[PDB]
């Protein structure tokens, strides 16, 4: 997911431009869902993931609103001391506590119900247990508790006309996401919003504490520490999955890493390209990030400095004469199928060779596959959600680079071998992989592009949809499910705030018992395809001025 | 007046809502919400509450245990009874107002039914507050927010130090998932500030 908050310093022809990307994967129907509400205290318009009540995407008029998640470490495991003698019980402070416990059937279309037990402790439901150490562990949430209050503080917040209102809700939202703030003052901000635990001294946050309780958690890190910022002097606030703050640590996923291989790169050159950024400017950030390969910044340098004294003729050379010419902007060939570069096909060949030899060696199996992805991976269907640089490619990065990497290299990745010999031979593996499907003329090679699917599932594999409701797109975008943006006091206009959004593959899933699709069916899905956006209304009449139909319904509580 | 509430869609669709208190305004997003997307709504609740194999089958038990495994119900309705008459009126009328539409297409089936409950054989029931506070704690909360490999990592810390030894192993780990790395781009500049706390990075839980 990524968003990035132009200020008034750093804004062309308005105060203040925010451009939200959340990336949650592409379904039929629509991931989220436009709305506008007015009265009752609330004048809002934008669209929010399942239509939740409270609008993650939009504006009221006076400030807008995004979000980006968080991945913060707000989740730890307790391993808890179970006894043989006492089943169900666990030692906590002293004493054999009791578990709760629940039963829970499930039933079954056509086949028969399964009933089985949840268990749970002060330290969270019970995940696996290992009968032969006698131990069970438990996953501690902070944010348990105040799930409920998230929710809505995600919906007050829609009523905040200043930075300090806005942040008095950010203060009750206790999921890890990251919020962020604009206003028609062209004033812009940043928290990293969550519950996140005061851990005991001595408590490394990435792997599973004793659940007898010497190192519970001693309570919630007030909302001081949560990393924010008001009107940075850059004059942005930009991020695409990363770092919140200088020292701030990340989830403690063993595949996510906050290092210095990082995509949100690519938004920083484009918004420090030009002094300052229109509208469009800025929505053109998203077309560009769509199409940029993430991997050849990280690695050209290091495949130039192992080619620089190769002759004319050899083939190792020619690869990367070829990535030095590219801006790794993918685009698609008049067929709709293949690539006009064949630089990701080479770079992914050449990653996938280099973590052959490199960090996926120095790691024991079966945990070397961790780090084997190139990060090209993905399916005929295309990518189910964004591209990254993948886990191995941020270590291998990290080891290239050298004594620039404040990273101690415990272990050398190259086992002693000169770097330049380990790239130079992923190179002749890459030349012979890829000579031998597309032939010797590397002007000619048609390689594969990326495709993008509205998937008829949900994100949990569940239908939602038939699987003929399923849409395909030609070609693949790393962008937001939805985009959005949010211009305040353009100068173009003496309206305060103007606002766009799209949600494809339209408003409504709607299918009558006939057959016959809603009208509102499909009717961003061109849109979407070609960067395209429409206008989200806020006042009575603009909306009056698009009005299509109109409901007025008489209800008693 | 008070019972008044005026829905306006415009040229794509999208629903516009008017009313005069909490409930109206939560019920008129609720109606427009189960006329448009009903059907993924009800197949959203199920995913968040593990009810989907009541109505696909086998192939979605494993699925319906893991999601009632991780979490537990009881404390979601705990908070939902805490809750201020003006905070419940935000669930209570966006539940209301679907189950408005949902009675109209179970009184009408032929016209309003969408496509996919025929398909997969079966019909809508109503919603309670409970079940739309859980389709956003199902999804933000216990999937997108509830993201952690300690277990993994501590075995792949094990298998570390069994091939490099105990601190080799330790140190190895610490390059493959450092706790902070100082080159990460950072959203907040460093001139701004920086997070003030520093982490134990060696394991001290079980020194
Ligand atoms: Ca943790």
């Amino acid at each position: 997911s990524n968003m990035w908050v132009i200020g008034k310093s750093k804004a062309q022809d308005a105060k203040a431009i925010m451009v939200n990307g959340p990336q949650f994967g592409w379904y039929a129907p629509a991931y989220t869902y436009g709305i506008g509400l007015h009265g009752a205290g609330y004048d809002v318009t934008g669209n929010t993931p399942f239509a939740y009540p409270g609008l993650v995407f939009g504006h009221n008029g006076v400030i807008s609103w995004g979000s980006t998640a968080g991945f913060g470490d707000d989740v730890d495991i307790f391993a808890e001391r179970l006894s043989a003698e006492k089943p169900g019980y666990y030692l906590h402070n002293g004493k054999w506590v009791k578990m709760l416990s629940r039963e829970e059937t499930i039933t079954v279309k056509n086949g028969q119900a399964e009933t089985f037990t949840v268990w749970r402790t002060v330290h969270g439901n019970i995940l696996q247990t290992d009968q032969t150490t006698q131990t069970a562990y438990a996953k501690s949430r902070a944010w348990d508790g105040k799930e409920v209050a998230s929710l809505l503080a995600w919906t007050h917040q829609m009523k905040a006309k200043n930075w300090q209102e806005w942040t008095q809700q950010a203060a009750k939202q206790a999921l890890t996401i990251n919020w962020y703030y604009a206003d028609v003052n062209g004033n812009i901000g940043y928290v990293h919003t969550g519950a996140y635990p005061d851990r005991q001294s001595g408590h490394d946050p990435r792997l599973p504490v004793p659940g007898t309780g010497k190192w519970d958690w001693k309570g919630l890190l007030p909302f001081e520490m949560n990393p924010k910022v008001y009107n940075p002097q850059s004059g942005y606030i930009a991020n695409w999955a990363n770092s919140p703050q200088k020292d701030y640590p990340a989830s403690d996923l063993f595949a996510f890493l906050w290092g210095g291989a990082d995509r949100v790169t690519e938004i920083d050159r484009l918004l420090e390209q030009k002094p300052r950024l229109t509208a469009d400017q800025a929505w053109d950030v998203i077309r560009q990030t769509s199409r940029q390969d993430l991997n050849l910044r990280l690695f050209l340098p290091t495949l130039q400095a192992a080619t620089s004294g190769l002759t004319q003729s050899d083939p190792r050379r020619q690869l990367v004469e070829t990535l030095t010419r590219w801006d790794g902007i993918n685009l698609l060939n008049d067929d709709g199928k293949t690539w006009q570069q064949p630089g990701s096909a080479i770079l992914n060949v050449w990653l996938t060779s280099m973590l052959k030899r490199t960090v996926v060696a120095a790691v024991p199996m079966p945990f070397d596959k961790w780090y084997s992805a190139s990060g090209y991976e993905t399916t005929q269907d295309g990518p189910t959600g964004s591209l990254n640089i993948s886990v191995g490619a941020k270590i291998l990065y990290e080891a290239v680079q050298g004594d620039k990497s404040p990273i101690p290299q415990a272990v050398d990745l190259f086992a002693g071998k000169p770097q330049q010999e380990v790239v130079l031979a992923a190179l002749e593996d890459t030349w012979e992989t890829l000579s031998k499907r597309y032939g010797n003329n590397v002007s000619n090679w048609k390689t594969p592009a990326m495709a993008l699917t509205f998937r008829a599932n949900n994100f949990f594999g569940v239908p939602q949809a038939a699987a003929e409701e399923t849409r395909h797109q030609a070609e693949y975008q790393n962008r937001g499910t939805e985009n959005d943006m949010i211009v305040f006091s353009p100068t173009t206009s003496d309206r305060p705030v103007l606002a766009w959004d799209v949600v494809a593959p339209g408003q409504s899933g709607f299918i009558a018992p006939d057959g016959t699709v809603d009208k509102h069916y499909e009717d961003q899905l061109k849109m979407y395809e070609n960067f395209g956006r429409k206008s989200l209304w806020l006042t009575k009449q603009d909306v009056e001025a698009h009005k299509e139909s109109q409901e007025v319904l008489h209800v008693q509580r | 007046s008070s019972s008044e509430i005026k829905i306006v869609r415009d040229e794509y669709g999208m629903p516009h809502i008017y009313a005069n208190d909490t409930w109206h305004l939560f019920y008129g997003y609720g109606y427009v919400v189960a006329q448009d997307r009903l059907f993924q709504m009800e197949m959203a609740r199920r995913s968040t509450q593990g009810t989907v194999a009541e109505v696909l089958g086998k192939d979605f038990v494993k699925f319906d245990k893991d999601i009632r495994r991780n979490y537990w119900p009881d404390a979601i309705r705990a908070q939902i009874a805490a809750l201020s008459p003006e905070d419940m009126s935000i669930l209570q009328g966006y539940a209301d107002g679907m189950n408005a539409w949902i009675d109209k297409v179970n009184t009408n089936p032929e016209t309003l039914l969408p496509k996919q409950f025929n398909t997969f054989g079966f019909t809508p029931k109503r919603w309670e507050p409970f079940d739309v506070a859980m389709i956003f704690v199902g999804t933000m909360a216990n999937r997108f927010s509830d993201s952690t490999s300690e277990i993994d990592n501590l075995a792949l810390l094990t298998a570390l130090k069994d091939k490099y030894g105990v601190s080799q192993g330790m140190a190895v780990f610490n390059q493959l998932k450092w706790l902070v790395n100082p080159s990460a781009p950072t959203t907040i500049a460093v001139q701004e500030s920086n997070y003030p706390l520093k982490f134990n990075q060696q394991n001290s839980q079980t020194a």
